[PDB]
């Protein structure tokens, strides 16, 4: 996340780290058993970190389970990026507290200029690399379809939104991937692409989580 | 053109993931972060792999 800010310790509890040896992608916790993450973050042999702040070190609410399951959308298309969504199963159930919590899906897609909160360990910085050790938040915007359009011409589909500062300087991240765009208390977006980070005319890009409501009920029923 | 002497390439997606490339100003096979989508040819799994196809080139 650039031109964010320090959340607080477990103040985003929904928020987990998807680790292979390392943190490469977020995701957000729907249930004791499941996470959606983005489908460009499918790996084999996925640990999924609940209950996280620091993440390069062990502070005393974390909960480490692997992953049993991870199914990305079955048209996911790693050319275009069209329905760039993945579903974690847990292989036991979290313990769910105040700091591990499930966050609600929407019940309708949200509208431009609704206020979302954007969150992860991604990179920090627009021009260079710096990693936090804790997690990050950022308050942003969604933004119009045509404005996306005319940012991105020819690259958006109706399973993405933009959201974000078209001045620049705040943004999702390389290690963002796959988190949380929560609006209202909704997780109404997946961390998907952008071009470069936090650059002028430029804003990130989601995954429209509102499409996919029906198939995620249903995806996570039947497994 | 040799794939292998081009820059690594991270790409639009905003994953974290480590990822090989050969150096060839370095002559040797490095780490990069790779963003998760759109991979170009110079972007290997395990310095072995990326070894075998670039090394010395
Ligand atoms: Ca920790």
């Amino acid at each position: 996340i650039v031109g964010g800010y320090t959340c607080g310790a477990n103040t985003v509890p929904y928020q987990v780290s998807l680790n292979s040896g390392y943190h490469f992608c977020g995701g957000s916790l729907i249930n004791s058993q499941w996470v959606v993450s983005a489908a460009h973050c499918y790996k084999s042999g996925i640990q999924v970190r609940l209950g996280e702040d620091n993440i390069n070190v062990v502070e005393g609410n974390e909960q480490f389970i692997s992953a049993s399951k991870s199914i990305v959308h079955p048209s996911y298309n790693s050319n275009t990026l069209n329905n760039d969504i993945m579903l974690i199963k847990l292989k036991s159930a979290a313990s769910l507290n105040s700091r591990v919590a499930s966050i609600s899906l929407p019940t309708s897609c949200a509208s431009a200029g609704t206020q979302c909160l954007i969150s992860g360990w991604g990179n920090t910085k627009s021009s260079g690399t710096s990693y936090p050790d804790v997690l990050k938040c950022l308050k942003a915007p969604i933004l119009s379809d045509s404005s996306c359009k005319s940012a991105y011409p020819g690259q958006i589909t109706s399973n993405m939104f933009c959201a974000g500062y078209l001045e620049g300087g705040k943004d999702s991240c390389q290690g963002d991937s796959g988190g949380p765009v929560v609006c209202s208390g909704k997780l109404q977006g997946i961390v998907s692409w952008g071009s470069g980070c936090a650059q002028k005319n430029k804003p990130g890009v989601y995954t429209k989580v509102c499409n996919y409501v029906s198939w995620i009920k249903q995806t996570i029923a039947s497994n | 053109p040799d794939f292998c002497l081009e820059p690594p390439y991270t790409g639009p997606c905003a994953a974290r993931i480590i990822r090989y490339f050969y150096n060839a100003k370095a002559g040797l096979c490095q780490t990069f972060v790779y963003g998760g989508c759109r991979a170009k040819r110079n972007n290997f799994k395990s310095a072995e792999d990326c070894m075998r196809t670039c090394g010395g080139a």
